[PDB]
């Protein structure tokens, strides 16, 4: 049972401002950490894998980092199709484990 | 200590061969006809890292394969179905003066003739219009009397355009890549694999591809060696342009039957204006999109020459004219209001008129007809120009003010846009490795 | 290495990895080699039958000439023959950890036809030393 | 692939829950996972369990012995059984497909578990 | 035992005797996977020729699956894949010598897919702890 | 050995040849069973399509009978059976080395089917023996 | 299956018998056992001979070694000769097959045995 | 098969001999030995070298390297070249088929070294 806390839930946030996201994980297993997009009336989407990189077709303004217990996501100069919550998660051992989920706010 | 041989069997070594391919369709027709074994809709696309493999365009076979097998499928949909053998009687024809337009004074002919009834000891006389293309003087008669007896196309099948994938047997494999600048004949560094395609459409055109697939990121200067002239350059788009024809004539169909249960469908009288059909373009993306090939023209060529259009060469109606498979009847358009355009250093629709024919000559055997039947209504067709077709011209002087005209004429050009990916390859299992092993007695 | 991570790499997937990492896969591979058109007019008649013969008639030559050398059955099998080093003085460091199988073929693809021939002189002679040393 | 849900949107309370996710476009015995994932009011996801190609079936511990997954292979089709429901099992249920960093969800279909 | 006692056995005459008397049938059920049209237009060519095929591949899935397993060339072969207490709970006397084989492969139906897997993963295991040993 | 007594054997050519020496020839008698239309309308659909699946029949057929025997994929097999005197009456001086292979096939054509036969009876039994004492 | 056998109705003493039996309906080559069975003036049976299905032999003992029992897979005809003949062998010559609680016997022919 | 020798029947000291064999009615790339023998003035034979069908030489080390022995298998001929030659050379030059104990020998044909 890896734990995995996210920080709070909703955060306002304006136009052009960096903001990061920050998930704490129980145990500091590996850096197979996933980062999940999901838009409201859609399903999830895959955007990071492996923590550091990027998918097909994600925009360069999406990077991730960290290690250990400590994952930090940062999207920088966001635009409105950014609106979506965003779910941190381990894909080392069953059972999977989801986040509490952020939510942002414009 | 020495390392000795072993047997591998199984390893995945692949080897450039042919064979036969199988068709593939999703849920009468003139393609499928319900023959084709549905198969199931997953296509296995697991991408190879670390792979380079070379593909190669105008020595592929797959192209020569299809070409091939829709002849044989275009035959076999002719034959238990009724011909036209006793429309070969001498006519009696006159000009149409029913609400005639300017232009297409004399396009139109009122034909009657002596063709036979259900009964072969009587005969009557049945009227129809044919076009100003399908007959000729001897008072006419039909254009092709002195060539082989024709079919009728058997309207109960239509020629809509189904997509239809091409695969191999087990023990072989195709691999197809998806490289934005990818070019002909050369390595490519994303090849996958996959059991076999997408839905490739086998729709028929001889200038222009219609609903073809689009480019990635950009347009495409698609050909082999460019210093000939000889060669076609295919080029392939990314942003579609949107291409209307139609023709609004109230035509009405008869039915006469010319024996023991063949019947036969002929053009009636005409109801209200004759007009021509015609077919729309809109003037504002075509030049942006002419604007964005000749940016591409010039990495083959210098960047201070002179890129001009200008119309087909002229000759037979099959080449020049822009052919095409939209409604039902098929259209010969003129197609010189495109190519108004001359390129150098640094309103919402345009018109073609198009002539319509019946008597249909199909690929370049001269043995085979096609009588497409009229239908009722108003053909309205919404499509997609996906493509061009472009023949260079000889006796370059200096290389400048090198023009680029449209030709071709061979049809397996066509499906070159479509199966640009794909190649085939054959799996080799066995095979050999050196590691330490000794064989226990 | 669970869920997403999971390793699922199917038919040709190790199309592209090393010796070692390709060596594991051989299962899957042949597994594609009868089957694919198990679920069912001139035109594809003669087609469908010269499609499936074609097909079995290679994988029976690979399996007979794998039953020649006494390897039917195996997937990994190896025997006892030795070989000249002229075909490739090069180690198993060098060899079973950093290259792939496809760069592989065309660096023997010269000498194909002399590795067979040395393999039914090899068996058969285990065969002729059984029927002398056990009767 | 295509997967589609369906089943009763109305269950009473104390009874079985049973849903069909119709799959097209892929083969369920060939590869990857085969989840029922679902979405409480509030936008709050939990997973319940799984199935591979091979018939295998493992489950949320939290759903202690309350889930039974099920598959027809012929129609190709895998099924969701949800023993001694209550209200807050009330959500909308997704079947998804994952793996090889590909994640195809479902339409979604809502249930209400009430008297 | 002889004359009008003795057995022959014929064709599929197993269906109905228990699990251990069918033990001894195995030899003649075989034999009929590829014999029968032995001794000879579209109707009736392409007919036959279909039918030969696919009863042709058919074999050889079964039979090329049989050498993945390892058990190429044996009718009664077991391996080392341990078979748990949740695919069936009953005792070996519970299964042979009580009951037939033709309802014994309804309650396996569910579990042919996981049984038929873990052989062919089995199999590869113990050919790398072979060259190992081997080394 | 050298010269006029080199060996160039080639397909059949130990047809005349003694026992002895037709022994070492079963290595190139088998791989002319299923090649030579490696390479390739009503006629020629059928005269090679029946053709071709006749010999991968054929082919499939003698291997089977080869594994129920307990030995397949192997060319040299013998088994554990004993033979009956009254088949033919010579020792192994007057069989190997005097006569010519052809000539035997007639002198056994009769008694085929029993020796055909009881292979297979003494190889269930081999397989039910090798049960007990494994476990 | 039907049997029907055949031959010559008259063998003069010390020559040998031989008698054909045709059978159709069922291959000689598959299964059962395949028997000629006489029978004497005054309705006595004797058995003289069987075969198996893979052309194995076997006499009776009475008979010492006057009967040989043949067979042609071609005609699926199997045949009798009896060396040595004496006027009180002769009988009603039957071949029958028998096997699996099933007995079918041919029609029979007559021989006499006379100079 | 036929063999048959051809080439030039003089050739002067010191000079290059050339002599053809045609051959006909076999495959020399799939076959035996195929030989070239001479028979000097007294009737003595000496063998100078082979050919096999899969293109390795082999001549008599008293030759050194004065012979080089090649072939053209479109035409299916084979040939001799004979280096600085001598009046000691003069002989009648055979080209010979020998092998599985067979032996076929071309008619031969008559060359003089001399100025
Ligand atoms: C296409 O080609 C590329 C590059 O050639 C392959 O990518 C890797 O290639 C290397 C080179 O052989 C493989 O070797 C591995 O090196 C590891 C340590 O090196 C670094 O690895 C990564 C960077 O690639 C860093 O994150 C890491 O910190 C190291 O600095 C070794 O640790 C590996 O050994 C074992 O590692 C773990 C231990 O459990 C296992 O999971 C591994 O499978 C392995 O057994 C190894 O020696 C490396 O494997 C390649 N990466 C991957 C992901 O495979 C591509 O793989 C190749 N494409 C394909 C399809 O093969
Ligand atoms: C390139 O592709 C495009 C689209 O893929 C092709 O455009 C289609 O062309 C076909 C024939 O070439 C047209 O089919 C004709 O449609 C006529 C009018 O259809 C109306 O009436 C129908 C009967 O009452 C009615 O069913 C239909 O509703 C829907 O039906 C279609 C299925 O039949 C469905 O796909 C459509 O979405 C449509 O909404 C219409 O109300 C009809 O009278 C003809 O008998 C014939 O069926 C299609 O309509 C064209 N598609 C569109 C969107 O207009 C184009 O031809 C291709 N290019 C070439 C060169 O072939
Ligand atoms: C000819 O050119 C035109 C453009 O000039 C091109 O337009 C296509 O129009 C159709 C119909 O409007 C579009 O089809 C749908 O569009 C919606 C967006 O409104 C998409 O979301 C759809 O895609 C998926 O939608 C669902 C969600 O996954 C799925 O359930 C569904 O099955 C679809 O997979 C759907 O495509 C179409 O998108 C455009 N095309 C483009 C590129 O925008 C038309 O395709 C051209 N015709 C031909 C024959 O090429
Ligand atoms: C047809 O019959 C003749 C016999 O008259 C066969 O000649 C035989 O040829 C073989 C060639 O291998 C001889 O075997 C050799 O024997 C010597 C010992 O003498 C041994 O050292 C060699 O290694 C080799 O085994 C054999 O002796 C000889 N027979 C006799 C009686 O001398 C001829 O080959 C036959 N044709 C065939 C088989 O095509
Ligand atoms: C081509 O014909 C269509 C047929 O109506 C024209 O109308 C468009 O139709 C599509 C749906 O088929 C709509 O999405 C568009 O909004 C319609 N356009 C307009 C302006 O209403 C279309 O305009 C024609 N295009 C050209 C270039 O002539
Ligand atoms: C194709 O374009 C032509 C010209 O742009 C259209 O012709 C017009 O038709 C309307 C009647 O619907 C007339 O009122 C206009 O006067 C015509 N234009 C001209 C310049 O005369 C034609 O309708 C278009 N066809 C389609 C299918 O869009
Ligand atoms: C292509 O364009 C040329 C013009 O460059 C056309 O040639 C004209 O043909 C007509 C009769 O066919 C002559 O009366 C004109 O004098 C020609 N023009 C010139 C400048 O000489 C040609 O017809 C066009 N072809 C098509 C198919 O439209
Ligand atoms: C295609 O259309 C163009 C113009 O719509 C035709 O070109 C005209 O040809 C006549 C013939 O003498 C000239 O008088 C005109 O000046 C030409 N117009 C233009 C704009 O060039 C062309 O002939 C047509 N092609 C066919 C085959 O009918
Ligand atoms: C069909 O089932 C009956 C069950 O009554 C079998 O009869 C048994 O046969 C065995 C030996 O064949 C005897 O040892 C038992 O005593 C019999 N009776 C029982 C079990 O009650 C019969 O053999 C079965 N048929 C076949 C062909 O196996
Ligand atoms: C009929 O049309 C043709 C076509 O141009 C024309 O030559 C002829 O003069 C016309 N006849 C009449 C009577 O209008
Ligand atoms: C064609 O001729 C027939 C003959 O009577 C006539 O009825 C018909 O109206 C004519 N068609 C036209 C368009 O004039
Ligand atoms: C058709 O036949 C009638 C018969 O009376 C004749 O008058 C008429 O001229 C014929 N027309 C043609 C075109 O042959
Ligand atoms: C048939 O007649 C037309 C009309 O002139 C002509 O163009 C064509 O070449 C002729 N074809 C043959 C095969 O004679
Ligand atoms: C791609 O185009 C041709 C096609 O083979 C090839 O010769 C050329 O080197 C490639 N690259 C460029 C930049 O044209
Ligand atoms: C074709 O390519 C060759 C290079 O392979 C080039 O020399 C030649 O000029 C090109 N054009 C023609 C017409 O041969
Ligand atoms: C054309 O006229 C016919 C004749 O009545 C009619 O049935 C048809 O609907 C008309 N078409 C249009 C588009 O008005
Ligand atoms: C088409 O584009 C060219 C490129 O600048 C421009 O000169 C020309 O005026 C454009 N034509 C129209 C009709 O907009
Ligand atoms: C033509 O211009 C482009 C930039 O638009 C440049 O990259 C290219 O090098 C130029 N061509 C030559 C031959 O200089
Ligand atoms: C194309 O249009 C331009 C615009 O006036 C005209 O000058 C030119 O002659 C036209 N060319 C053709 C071939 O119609
Ligand atoms: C060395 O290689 C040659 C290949 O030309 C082979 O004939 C020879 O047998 C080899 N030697 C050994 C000792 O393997
Ligand atoms: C073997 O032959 C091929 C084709 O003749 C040649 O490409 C290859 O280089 C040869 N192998 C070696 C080691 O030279
Ligand atoms: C086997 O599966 C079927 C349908 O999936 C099911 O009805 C049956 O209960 C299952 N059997 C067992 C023993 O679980
Ligand atoms: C099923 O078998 C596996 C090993 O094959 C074992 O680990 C597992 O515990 C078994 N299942 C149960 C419920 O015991
Ligand atoms: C074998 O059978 C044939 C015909 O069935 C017979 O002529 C021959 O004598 C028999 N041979 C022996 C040894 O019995």
């Amino acid at each position: 049972d890896i734990v995995m806390t996210q920080s709070h839930r909703f955060m306002s946030t304006s136009v052009g401002d960096r903001v990061s996201i920050t998930c704490k994980a129980s145990q500091s297993v590996d850096t197979a950490v996933a980062w999940y997009q999901q838009k409201p009336g859609q399903s999830p989407k895959l955007l990071i894998y492996w923590a550091s990189t990027r998918h097909p077709g994600v925009p360069d303004r999406f990077t991730g980092s960290g290690s250990g217990t400590d994952f930090i996501l940062t999207i920088s100069n966001v635009q409105s199709e950014d609106l979506a919550d965003y779910f941190c998660h381990q894909f080392d051992r069953y059972p999977l484990t989801f986040g509490d989920g952020t939510k942002l706010e414009l | 200590e020495n390392l000795w041989v072993t047997v591998y069997y199984g390893v995945p070594v692949w080897k450039d061969a042919e064979t036969t391919l199988f068709c593939a369709s999703d849920a009468h027709n003139v393609w499928a006809t319900h023959a084709c074994v549905p198969t199931d809709p997953n296509p296995q696309e697991i991408h190879l890292e670390n792979v380079t493999e070379e593909f190669n365009m105008w020595k592929n076979n797959m192209v020569e394969q299809m070409h091939t097998d829709i002849i044989s499928l275009w035959d076999q949909s002719l034959k238990p179905c009724v011909k036209l053998t006793p429309l070969c009687v001498t006519l009696q024809c006159t000009n149409v003066t029913n609400n005639i337009t300017d232009d297409m004074r004399g396009e139109l002919k009122n034909c009657s003739f002596n063709m036979t009834t259900e009964l072969r000891d009587k005969k009557q006389k049945v009227y129809s219009l044919f076009y100003r293309l399908d007959v000729v003087q001897i008072e006419y008669r039909l254009i092709n009397c002195n060539t082989s007896a024709c079919t009728q196309a058997c309207p109960k099948v239509s020629f809509e355009p189904i997509p239809i994938h091409y695969c191999a047997p087990a023990g072989f494999a195709i691999l197809k890549c998806k490289d934005k600048k990818f070019n002909g004949t050369g390595p490519c560094p994303s090849v996958s694999t996959v059991q076999c395609t997408h839905g490739i459409k086998p729709v028929v055109s001889t200038q222009l591809l219609l609903n073809g697939s689009l480019a990635e990121e950009e347009v495409m200067i698609r050909s082999e060696n460019i210093t000939n002239n000889a060669k076609n350059i295919l080029v392939q788009f990314n942003t579609p342009v949107q291409i209307n024809c139609t023709r609004p004539n109230n035509n009405t169909r008869k039915s006469i039957r010319i024996g023991p249960g063949q019947a036969f469908y002929a053009t009636g009288d005409i109801i209200g204006d004759i007009r021509q059909a015609h077919c729309n373009v809109s003037k504002a993306t075509w030049n942006e999109t002419l604007g964005k090939v000749v940016k591409q023209l010039r990495k083959h060529f210098g960047n201070n020459t002179i890129i001009r259009f200008a119309n087909s060469s002229g000759g037979d109606l099959e080449v020049t004219t822009h052919s095409f498979n939209c409604g039902g009847e098929f259209f010969y358009c003129n197609t010189s209001g495109l190519f108004n355009s001359t390129w150098i250093s640094n309103n919402d629709s345009i018109t073609l008129p198009c002539r319509i024919k019946q008597i249909i000559n199909m690929w370049q055997r001269i043995g085979q007809c096609m009588y497409a039947p009229p239908i009722q209504g108003v053909i309205r067709c919404v499509s997609n120009i996906t493509g061009l077709i472009l023949t260079r011209d000889g006796g370059s002087t200096n290389s400048t003010t090198e023009t680029f005209r449209p030709g071709g004429g061979d049809m397996r050009d066509n499906w070159r846009s479509e199966l640009y990916k794909y190649k085939v390859v054959k799996i080799e299992p066995l095979g050999v490795a050196p590691t330490r092993c000794k064989r226990r007695v | 290495a669970v869920g997403i991570g999971a390793v699922f790499l199917g038919f040709l997937g190790a199309a592209g990895s090393t010796m070692g990492a390709a060596s594991m896969t051989l299962t899957v591979q042949a597994r594609n080699l009868l089957s694919g058109i198990v679920q069912q007019l001139t035109v594809w008649g003669i087609k469908q039958l010269q499609a499936r013969v074609l097909a079995v008639e290679r994988y029976l030559r690979d399996q007979q000439l794998l039953g020649i050398w006494g390897c039917s059955g195996k997937l990994i099998c190896c025997t006892n023959v030795p070989w000249n080093s002229s075909w490739s003085n090069r180690n198993l460091s060098e060899i079973w950890d950093n290259m792939t199988w496809l760069q592989w073929d065309k660096e023997i693809s010269n000498y194909t036809q002399i590795i067979y021939g040395l393999l039914e002189e090899s068996q058969n002679q285990q065969e002729k030393n059984e029927q002398d040393l056990l009767a | 692939v295509q997967l589609q849900e369906s089943g009763p949107g109305l269950v009473k309370p104390s009874q079985s829950l049973s849903l069909t996710c119709s799959v097209t476009g892929y083969s369920i015995t060939s590869a990857y996972y085969w989840n029922w994932i679902r979405q409480f009011p509030g936008k709050k996801l939990e997973w319940m369990g799984y199935l591979l190609y091979d018939g295998s079936t493992g489950y949320n511990p939290s759903l202690k012995n309350r889930i039974s997954i099920t598959r027809d292979t012929s129609k190709n089709q895998f099924f969701l059984k949800l023993n001694s429901v209550t209200p807050e099992d009330t959500a909308t249920y997704y079947c998804s497909r994952e793996g090889n960093n590909r994640s195809y969800w479902g339409q979604g279909t809502t249930l209400i578990v009430s008297s």
